[PDB]
């Protein structure tokens, strides 16, 4: 990972207790993704055209 | 080639530099956009021909100092540390006549208010 | 040894020793075991050549 | 039936069709009828088994208008196809041959030789099959059957089969019984023999019938080589394995029984068998009998055959293969016990009558050197059967002899109560042996002779004992 | 007293001689020092002694072996509920197994 | 120190093709190539074929499996 | 080796799972040391296959490979039922 | 291969603390971090985040080297080549010519080997020369 | 289906399958659409062949559709004049110049 | 003949036998070698094939020499007790090397192989000379 | 067959012979043979065990011919020579009442002879230097469960039976990965592990009472703090006793002084051969999981909202304290790197008991986790580069060692009465067990032990079923014939 | 039935097929031994 | 391990070489890559479920 030089930063931790006790919120509302939103849900999954999932763009 | 491969992170694979131009709604626009981007990438890559300063550095996973080197961490300032310890034992012995439990913060470690 | 890939030569007369017609015995590119008249050397030549 | 659906394709198989075709062949009643079925078997890809061979051979030999040439040709075609010959088919062909006398004698002898080879192959393969199951009794009975079947043809079971079977044996009773049976099969049933007590067996005299050149001469031309090789196989099997018996039999008794067998057979001995016999007595754990065993075996080795008659053949054999070579003499020096009141060497065909201390040990060592000289094996020219490396056994045996006087034990306190002068003479002996080793190595360096680990270690042990003597002094 | 290194029996000596022959032949995987060769030979003869021990152990256990539901022996194999569910054949299955034909029958056919 | 970067890069460019098809050349140049390659084959072929050999290539490649 | 790792590590050092993989050799009267095998998984990939159904599949694959290597091994294996396929989902 | 649990247990009823079962969301499953816990999808996503955290921490503790960027000239011959970026070409072997078949990307160089290029200003060997044992010397291991 | 035997060759492509489960007591019904790719590799650009290939959709089979993928070699110039190589400026760019909404 | 998987893996092995990273340029997933063999070659621990155990050598030599009965291969022993087949040409002729078979590899190298194979799907230069 | 009643116990001579159990337990597990002798009558019957326990021999009595053989050590000798314990998993096989077995490998013989020379080193100095290539000792490396800990235990046994000063450090994690770390009272910038230090001092003193009692302290202040009634220490044994025998927390600061002076005096000594054996030298080589305290805890604070400190808000990761900064390891390194001390021999071994990680990792369920007490150290280790000792590579058992070890395990467990016993007929024979366990373990020692235990679970062994079927059929047909 | 899907060869799941030949050969050997004892 | 990320100008090194942060900024210029300044160095998680 290339961090902006001169910026104070912390390398990923090596202990389980650090990750456990550190303040990371848990996901509570619905999940959002920058491109899986057009495809509404896993059970809905809107598709544009019936192209093969193996289809390759040249 | 090194500089161009570094600048084209995932755009290069198995010896082929590939660029998917889809910015515009027309393939006639995307051909021009891709041509411009290829020319810019090539021009920036050719900076490696100006001088060595433009040759990208190689990333070598340099090991941490080995155990043999780490051993000398115990011997750095060996004589001075021995002198200090022999001097400090006197202070420890004197302090033991006043407190049941002597403390490094009392002997050498600096814990202030 | 300095060639990045095969080098083709002139078409010489030769005789076929064998030819594995099975795809699993000739993965792409296909090869043919052929013996050349000059020097009697046997080589696996690409089918295209 | 031709398989049409995949369910029948899951059941179709050529080797399994062999079963149905064997059944139809057995059901058939006429050889001419079985011929069409067998022709169709061959036209199809049906794998020809051993049951088809048995059936065709039997129903053909019992057919009337057959020819023995065609019976044997059908057997040849079956074996050329993937058919395994069996004892039953071998017996059928054997009876057919023995009853076929109208054919030319050349053909009859050729087919007799073929059938001899067939019996030998069957015996070999069955020995191999029954080896792992530890079925010594069943294997012995099967070997009885094969031996009886070869007797009619005259030629007996061959020494290679006998050697493998003996190396595979598991108990002394059958090992000795099979050596005995080989000796008796090598001779006619009315041949004279010597009875061996405690075994209730008779060893026949076989050198009377063994082949001899009768006249350069080759070592392989003498038939004694195969018999001595089977004896060597028995000795090797004895050494390299443990027997299990409801009543265990002793090592010394078994070794003496084998010695008596070879002695009464009275066959010319070989360096290999003599050295193998001597190894056991050298490494024997009994002290008050190993000297007697060693002198007995050395007497046998020097005599050559221990045979009463035909002294010219023993001289010829000695000129041929040099019995009692360096390996045997080195093992003899290693086996002979120091301070034993028996003569170490032989004088003018010495029966080793007896000895009349520091001077006693000096006499023993000088007699050992005289024995080495009289055997004169250090002059023998190196050969391909025996390279120079064997010659190191003499120095190894001498070093072990010195070790045995250094310590009162042998492969079982630092040392005993001796004289300081005795230990000085022992140190001198160690030094002179060390230096004769140097002369030997310098002489034969052109093949890079190498000392034995026992030879090197015995000197170290003798020096350790001498040093302990010095320390206690 | 110091124990002597050399082979202590004829079988030991013969195995050491074979090991030396193999080393001279230079087949892969063989050692080159006599001490490790002697270690190899000693371990092999000890293994043979152990194998003979196992043979005698099994032959004694064959006669000590239980066959009735008793103390620490019991038919949890459904023989009481289901019965004899395991097959057991006394004939060699032709292609795989082999047992020599009986000599009474051999002689009968030959005669 | 042998040849300039231009010639070197030209050489890799020539040899880097998918298939390095050899060029057709004039007769005089073909004669020159034949003669110079005859001169050079001696330096490459082993001593046992430096004079007599059943072919110009004989000895150039060691592993060539012949027929007989 | 199952998918590039030793069996004792793939099946998490569980005796009751690896003995199924051994079974085709024993039923065939064969030494497992005379053969070296590699098992590749084309099914649903999972971090750990240390279970009885996966062991069953591995045993069946080994048995089929042994059958095709040496046909006469098919006799004891089919009789033992290592060639038979369960149909349970 | 990993024997740790990756999925969250399903909820089809209220469990109890029994011989073969334990209460859902107890302080035993994921190191006691289930005290933060609804929807199986979001719960599984949180468990996936925790598992990724564990993977990362162990993957970083396994890392004993450092990635100093060295100029091309002051570099070993094996690294004086063109190295494709990750996931761009086939895993590259260091040098098949010298029988070195090993992922070049995973090569690690001992710090007491580049003191000639690192720390060129310090004329004293900050790290003493690496002691290498002699293989061609009779030692206790080679004595038997 | 073999490139070695015929020209052009047909290669298979995985059918697009979309299963849907809905109330009826539930039912599973899936839409399916099967594909086949015809590949023609020519050692030259023939606009006549491109025309005759494009004209296929007019007599395509009933209720069957087609789409065309073209991969052709094209010459591209790198004009070093409009795109030159220059020394890296005296004051180099920092991360502020590549900030959010910096592209505009 | 061969079954589907046998044919598939025979083709894989032939491809790897004629594989070349230089000839695998400008190509998609078809340029990646036979994963298992390639990673086994790359793994260093497999670059050292242990020699036969001292016990194996001792037993083989004892049966070869002290007993005049060579040890036969499992492919060379005759199993059909009623038929005699011809020994295959490959019976005991295939040397055992750990760098060729069986396939052992490092987990990170396998991960990189898989990710690169799935990501270089469309990095193919279809039109070539 | 009931030859059990006819069996009479042999005469007890050693703890191993005392480990024998009632005949009812091992009747059939160890079948009894019968030997007929002709003593004062042609018929006699001596029912004896087919298998006897491996001999209980001293390291002096062990010989070259014993290579790849199993011997035993009496419980009294074990307690005498190992007060600190048996690091690693070696005591896994020695429950109460079990014989304390030990394999004698080629490496074990080499080490025994090397310690024999160390017993009189000053004369054999050239031999020792040639053996170690001049390095100050050996380090033993190899795969997991390979036998490094067992070899170090055997080395300590050899040295302490030969009466040489031995510093045995089992489970070097007790020192590096200890419970809590404390800065050294008298060494500035150096840290302690007081619990491990006090335990080590107790066990070392009790182990080496004789030589330590005969010892005379050379460089040690004799004004050491002392409570009423206790005599000032005059020998190294009394120094260790003063260090480790004290009331808490007065022991925490006393142990640091004791260990510092003990290390100084051991470094000074130049006449007695001192063997230092440590299990897991890589731990003492690279680092300890303890970190340096945050400087806020040292600087001091008045109120929390004043300084805006985040010590109780966010955890951090201070640099890990390297193992070189401990006082015990400081003494060891001082003695190691500093030449002019050909008196101490470091026979160390590495460890590989780290938790596993193979690309992905979830959470190991607590109840089913055989790596619960494994080390969180996934970094690689190379003994040659990470230490000054001469590396010795061990591998898995070869068939000879494996056969001997499994024979001892199974037969002695059953004889002592902890195996199948009356249920021996439920388990396959020794040859099948050997073949299967060899397959399952790859002849790895730890794997062999684990699968010997797991053999309780085998479900695809039909040998005994078929044997019972065949013998029952044979008996039934015999009875039918008899009828 | 609950286990209708499993094969009949797996219902009892016979095992130990490698011992039958050994048992046949040992029975024949013991028969020969008994005959010899009788004689 | 809390730290401050560093940077060496090509001029300062004994032999200059194009730095990786410079290459990163060149890539950002060419491809208009927005670089989030507050991206944490500790939070580098990969979705193992897919990778
Ligand atoms: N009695 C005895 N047990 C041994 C011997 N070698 C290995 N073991 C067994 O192996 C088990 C594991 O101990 P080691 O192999 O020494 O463990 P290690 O060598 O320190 O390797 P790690 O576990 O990775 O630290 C012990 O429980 C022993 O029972 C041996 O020579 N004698
Ligand atoms: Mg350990």
């Amino acid at each position: 990972m290339q961090q902006i030089p001169g910026k104070v930063d912390q390398t990923p931790f090596e202990e389980d207790q650090t990750w456990l006790l550190h303040s990371i919120p848990v996901q509570q509302l619905e999940m959002h993704h920058h491109e899986k939103d057009l495809q509404d849900l896993p059970f809905i999954n809107h598709e544009q055209f019936p192209r093969s999932l193996e289809w390759n763009a040249p | 080639e090194r500089r161009l491969r570094i600048l084209a992170q995932h755009r290069v694979g198995m010896g082929v530099l590939k660029l998917d131009a889809d910015k515009y709604e027309d393939q006639a626009d995307n051909v021009t956009f891709g041509t411009t981007k290829l020319s810019e990438l090539l021009a920036d890559a050719r900076k490696a021909q100006l001088g060595e300063e433009y040759w990208p550095s190689v990333e070598l996973k340099v090991r941490k100092p080995s155990g043999q080197s780490k051993a000398h961490y115990s011997l750095i300032d060996n004589e001075r540390i021995e002198k200090r310890s022999r001097e400090l034992y006197e202070k420890y012995r004197d302090a033991k006549k006043r407190s049941l439990f002597v403390t490094p913060m009392e002997t050498w470690l600096e814990v202030k208010g | 040894s300095s060639a990045e890939q095969r080098i083709a030569g002139g078409p010489q007369r030769a005789v076929i020793i064998q030819y594995h017609h099975q795809p699993f015995f000739n993965p792409e590119p296909r090869l043919v075991k052929v013996a050349f008249q000059c020097d009697g050397t046997i080589m696996e030549v690409p089918i295209s050549d | 039936l031709e398989p049409c659906t995949p369910r029948e394709w899951l059941q179709f198989s050529h080797r399994n069709l062999a079963y149905a075709y064997n059944g139809a062949l057995r059901a058939c009643h006429s050889l001419p009828s079985m011929l069409l079925l067998y022709k169709e078997m061959k036209q199809r890809g049906v794998k020809v088994d051993v049951d088809t061979m048995n059936v065709l051979l039997t129903r053909a030999a019992r057919h009337e208008h057959i020819q023995v040439d065609d019976v044997f040709l059908l057997f040849d075609e079956l074996v050329a196809l993937g058919a395994r010959p069996d004892l039953a088919a071998a017996e059928t062909l054997h009876t057919v041959l023995s009853h076929s006398a109208s054919m030319p004698e050349e053909w009859r002898e050729a087919r007799r030789l073929q059938l001899v080879e067939l019996y030998n192959n069957l015996a070999m393969e069955e020995v191999e099959r029954l080896a792992p199951h530890r079925a010594d009794r069943l294997l012995k009975e099967q070997m009885k059957r094969f031996r009886g079947n070869l007797q009619q043809l005259g030629s007996g079971l061959r020494p290679t089969v006998y050697c493998r079977y003996l190396h595979t044996t598991h108990t002394a009773a059958v090992l000795l019984e099979e050596v005995h049976n080989f000796l008796w099969e090598l001779v006619p049933n009315d041949h004279p023999a010597m009875e061996i007590p405690a075994l209730q067996l008779r060893v026949p005299f076989v050198a009377s019938v063994l082949r001899r050149p009768s006249v350069s001469v080759s070592r392989a031309e003498f038939g004694d080589t195969d018999v001595c090789a089977v004896f060597l196989a028995a000795a090797e099997r004895m050494v390299d394995a443990d027997f299990d018996d409801q009543r265990p039999v002793s090592e010394r008794r078994l070794f003496l029984s084998l010695l008596t067998m070879i002695s009464y057979s009275g066959v010319l001995y070989t360096s290999d068998l003599m050295a193998q016999l001597m190894e056991m007595v050298k490494y024997s754990n009994n002290d008050e009998t190993r000297d007697s065993d060693a002198q007995r075996v050395l007497r046998y080795a020097l005599r050559g055959s221990s045979a009463a008659q035909d002294s010219a053949s023993r001289t010829l054999w000695h000129s041929v293969e040099k019995v009692a070579d360096c390996r045997v003499v080195g093992r003899y020096i290693g086996a002979r016990n120091p301070w034993n009141p028996i003569r170490v060497c032989f004088d003018e065909q010495g029966v080793f009558k007896a000895y009349p201390t520091l001077e006693a040990l000096n006499m023993r060592w000088d007699d050992v050197r005289r024995l080495i000289e009289c055997t004169g094996v250090l002059v023998t020219p190196p050969s391909e059967r025996c390279p120079q490396q064997q010659k190191m056994e003499v120095f190894t045996g001498m070093a072990v002899y010195l070790r045995t006087v250094a310590t009162g034990r042998r492969y079982e306190l630092f040392a005993e109560g001796y004289d300081f002068d005795v230990w000085v003479r022992l140190f001198s002996l160690v030094q002179e042996v060390r230096h004769d080793m140097e002369k030997f190595m310098a002489d034969h360096t052109l093949q890079c002779v190498e000392p034995e680990f026992e030879c090197w270690e015995a000197l170290l042990v003798t020096l350790r004992c001498a040093l302990d003597f010095c320390v206690v002094q | 007293m110091q124990k002597l290194l050399s082979p202590r029996t004829a079988r030991h000596a013969r195995l050491f001689r074979l090991a030396g022959k193999l080393a001279d032949s230079g087949s892969p995987g063989v050692p080159k020092s006599d001490g490790e060769r002697l270690v190899w030979v000693n371990s092999h003869v000890r293994r043979d002694k152990d194998i003979s021990l196992s043979q005698e152990e099994e032959r004694i256990r064959e006669l000590m072996m239980p066959l009735e539901v008793g103390e620490n022996s019991f038919a949890a194999n459904g023989q009481a509920t289901h019965g004899n569910l395991f097959y057991f054949r006394e004939y060699p299955m032709y292609p795989g197994e082999y047992v020599p034909a009986e000599h009474n029958t051999l002689s009968s056919l030959r005669d | 120190r042998a040849t300039t970067d231009a010639i070197r890069a030209a050489w890799e460019g020539v040899m880097r093709e998918d298939v390095v098809r050899l060029p057709d050349v004039t007769g005089v140049v073909a004669l020159y190539l034949t003669l110079v390659c005859i001169r050079e084959s001696g330096r490459l072929v082993p001593e046992e074929l430096k004079e007599l050999s059943s072919g110009l290539e004989d000895g150039v490649r060691p592993g060539v499996r012949k027929l007989q | 080796t199952v998918m590039g790792k030793p069996l004792s590590l793939v099946l998490d050092n569980k005796a009751w799972l690896m003995e199924m993989v051994l079974m085709p050799f024993d039923e065939a009267n064969l030494d497992y040391r005379d053969f070296d095998v590699h098992i590749v998984s084309e099914g649903h990939a999972m971090p750990s296959i240390a279970n009885e159904i996966a062991a069953f599949a591995l045993r069946m694959a080994v048995a089929n490979a042994l059958v095709k290597l040496i046909p006469l091994t098919r006799i004891p294996l089919k009789k033992s039922g290592l060639l038979s396929v369960d149909r349970r989902r | 291969v990993s024997t740790g649990e990756f999925d969250h247990p399903p909820f089809q009823f209220r469990q109890r603390h029994t011989f073969n079962t334990t209460p859902l969301h107890d302080a035993n499953r994921f190191g006691g971090r289930t005290a933060y816990l609804k929807d199986p999808r979001t719960v599984q996503f949180n468990v996936d985040v925790w598992c990724a955290q564990q993977t990362l921490r162990k993957r970083w503790k396994q890392r004993d080297w450092e990635v100093i960027e060295i100029p091309f000239r002051l570099v070993p011959r094996e690294q004086q080549r063109v190295i494709p970026e990750l996931y761009t070409d086939i895993p590259q072997m260091t040098d098949p010519a010298r029988n070195d078949f090993s992922n070049i990307r995973n090569k690690v160089y001992d710090r007491e080997e580049l003191q000639g290029v690192l720390f060129p200003a310090a004329g004293t060997m900050l790290y003493p020369p690496l002691q290498r044992v002699d293989k061609q010397a009779m030692t206790l291991d080679k004595y038997l | 289906y073999d490139p070695h035997t015929s020209w052009p060759h047909v290669e298979k492509l995985e059918p697009w399958v979309r299963m849907a489960e809905f109330w009826t007591s539930t039912a599973h019904y899936e839409f399916r659409k099967f594909f086949r790719v015809i590949i023609c590799k020519l050692p030259f650009q023939s606009t006549e062949f491109e025309k005759r290939m494009y004209d296929i959709r007019h007599w395509l089979h009933r209720q069957t559709s087609c789409e065309f993928h073209t991969i052709y070699r094209r010459n591209v110039i790198h004009d070093s004049a409009v795109f030159p190589t220059e020394h890296d400026p005296a004051t180099p760019t920092t991360h502020e110049h590549h900030r959010m909404f910096s592209f505009a | 003949e061969f079954d589907a998987k046998g044919r598939e893996y025979v083709q894989y092995m032939r491809e790897f036998a004629r594989f070349d990273p230089r000839k695998s340029r400008g190509n998609g997933q078809k340029g990646f070698p036979f994963r298992d063999a390639y990673l086994t070659k790359m793994n260093e621990a497999n670059q050292k094939t242990p020699p036969p155990t001292l016990e194996t050598i001792m037993d083989r030599a004892v049966r070869e020499h002290h007993q005049h009965a060579r040890i036969l291969s499992p492919l060379e022993v005759q199993r059909d007790v009623g038929r005699l087949e011809p020994i295959p040409s490959y019976a005991g002729k295939i040397n055992a090397d750990r760098s060729v078979f069986p396939f052992q590899w490092k987990t990170e190298d396998w991960y990189e192989y898989e990710v690169a194979k799935v990501r270089n799907r469309r990095f193919v230069f279809e039109n070539t000379e | 067959k009931s030859l059990a009643a006819m069996y009479m116990r042999p005469p007890v001579t050693c703890y191993t012979d005392a480990c024998e159990a009632p005949v009812a337990m091992w009747d059939g597990a160890i079948p009894l043979k019968e030997t007929r002798k002709l003593k004062n009558g042609v018929p006699v019957r001596t029912v004896s065990r087919t298998y006897s326990h491996p001999p209980q021999l001293t390291p002096t009595q062990l010989s070259f011919n014993d290579i790849n053989s199993m011997y035993c050590v009496g419980n009294d000798e074990l307690i005498q020579f190992f007060p600190e314990g048996l690091g690693g998993r070696v005591f896994q096989t020695m429950p109460p009442g079990h014989p304390r077995g030990f394999l004698y490998r080629k490496e074990t013989h080499l080490l025994n002879l090397f310690v024999d020379k160390v017993q009189h080193w000053h004369t054999k100095r050239s031999v020792l230097s040639s053996l170690t290539n001049g390095r100050t000792g050996f380090i033993v490396d190899g795969p997991t469960g390979c036998g490094k800990s067992a070899l170090m235990c055997q080395v300590v046994h050899f040295a302490r039976s030969r009466n040489i000063v031995t510093l045995y450090v089992p489970d070097a994690k007790v020192w590096t990965h200890g419970e809590w770390c404390w800065p050294s009272t008298i060494l500035p910038g150096f840290f302690d592990a007081p619990d491990a230090a006090r335990s080590f001092l107790k066990y070392f003193a009790v182990a080496n009472r004789a030589t330590l009692t005969s010892w005379k302290l050379r460089c040690t202040p004799k004004d050491l703090p002392t409570e009423q009634g206790e005599r000032q220490p005059q020998n190294l044994y009394e120094l260790c006793e003063w260090g480790h025998r004290a009331v808490a927390p007065a022991s925490i600061d006393r142990q640091s002084v004791c260990v510092k002076f003990l290390m100084d005096e051991l470094s000074e000594e130049k006449k007695l051969p001192v063997v230092i054996v440590v299990d897991g030298w890589n731990l003492f080589s690279h680092e300890t999981h303890f970190r340096y305290p945050h400087p806020d805890f040292l600087r001091g604070l008045a109120s929390f909202n004043e300084s805006s400190t985040d010590i109780d808000l966010y955890p951090q990761e201070l640099p890990r304290i390297p193992a070189s900064r401990l006082s015990f390891v400081r003494g060891l390194n001082k003695m190691i790197l500093s030449g002019d001390d050909p008196n101490k021999f470091f026979i160390t071994c590495t460890t590989r008991d780290f938790k596993p990680f193979d690309g992905i990792s979830g959470f190991p369920n607590v109840e089913t986790d055989r790596f619960a007490n494994s080390l969180d150290e996934y970094a690689p280790y190379d003994p040659e580069k990470d230490s000054h000792f001469h590396p010795i590579q061990i591998g898995n058992f070869d068939e000879y060692e494996y056969r001997s070890f499994l024979r001892f395990l199974i037969n002695s467990g059953e004889l002592a009465g902890l195996g199948w016993g009356p249920l021996w007929h439920a388990s396959s024979d020794f040859e099948r067990k050997l073949y299967k366990i060899g397959f399952l373990s790859g002849r790895n020692p730890q794997g062999v032990v684990d699968h010997y235990h797991q053999e309780l679970v085998w479900r695809y062994d039909y040998q005994r079923t078929r044997q019972k079927q065949y013998l029952l059929k044979r008996r039934m047909e015999g009875m039918s014939r008899g009828a | 039935d609950k286990y209708r899907r499993v094969p009949m060869l797996l219902k009892p799941q016979q095992g130990g097929q490698q011992y039958f030949n050994h048992f046949l050969i040992r029975s024949t050997n013991d028969r020969l031994t008994q005959q010899d004892v009788d004689n | 391990g809390v730290h401050r990320v560093g940077y060496t100008h090509p001029s300062t090194l004994p032999v200059p070489c194009a730095q990786r942060w410079d290459l990163r900024l060149a890539r950002a210029r060419i491809f208009q890559e927005y670089i989030e300044e507050k991206a944490p160095g500790a939070w580098q998680l990969e979705d193992e479920r897919s990778m």
